């Protein structure tokens, strides 16, 4: 499958550089839900090769969608 | 105390001395026990505490 060149916008700004369908470059956002999906596809036997573990730190985990809020005693 | 005269000729004079607001008075402080911080369960920080 061919693939596309990602840029990296501070803070949390994906850009995907595809390409349309006469040949021009536009960047395409990616939006965080589609981060998340594009993660989750990753199996646990690349992610020593990509510096991540497979039972403590998934890639999909990285995209927060359950916010901890701290304990009262934490922010008295 | 002993009385006798000094073997050397001491200099004396009058000179004007200024007494400072660092008085051993209100830097004395001695905890044991007492107060700690809410967050971190630890000693309070200042005398007047």
């Amino acid at each position: 499958a061919p693939q596309f060149p990602i840029k990296f916008e501070r803070p949390t700004i994906y850009w995907e550089l595809r390409k349309d369908e006469e040949g021009n470059e536009y960047k395409h956002r990616m939006m965080p839900s589609e981060v998340r999906d594009r993660l989750e596809k990753i199996p646990d036997k690349d992610l020593p090769l990509l510096g991540l573990h497979p039972e403590k730190s998934r890639p999909e985990w990285m995209v927060l969608t359950v916010l901890p809020v701290p304990p009262v005693t934490m922010r008295p | 105390i002993t009385g006798r005269r000094l073997e050397a000729d001491i200099f004396i004079g009058v000179i004007y001395y200024q007494r400072l607001h660092h008085m051993v008075a209100d830097k004395m402080h001695a905890r044991s026990r007492g107060p700690v911080q809410v967050l971190t369960k630890q000693p309070t920080e200042g005398r007047a505490r």
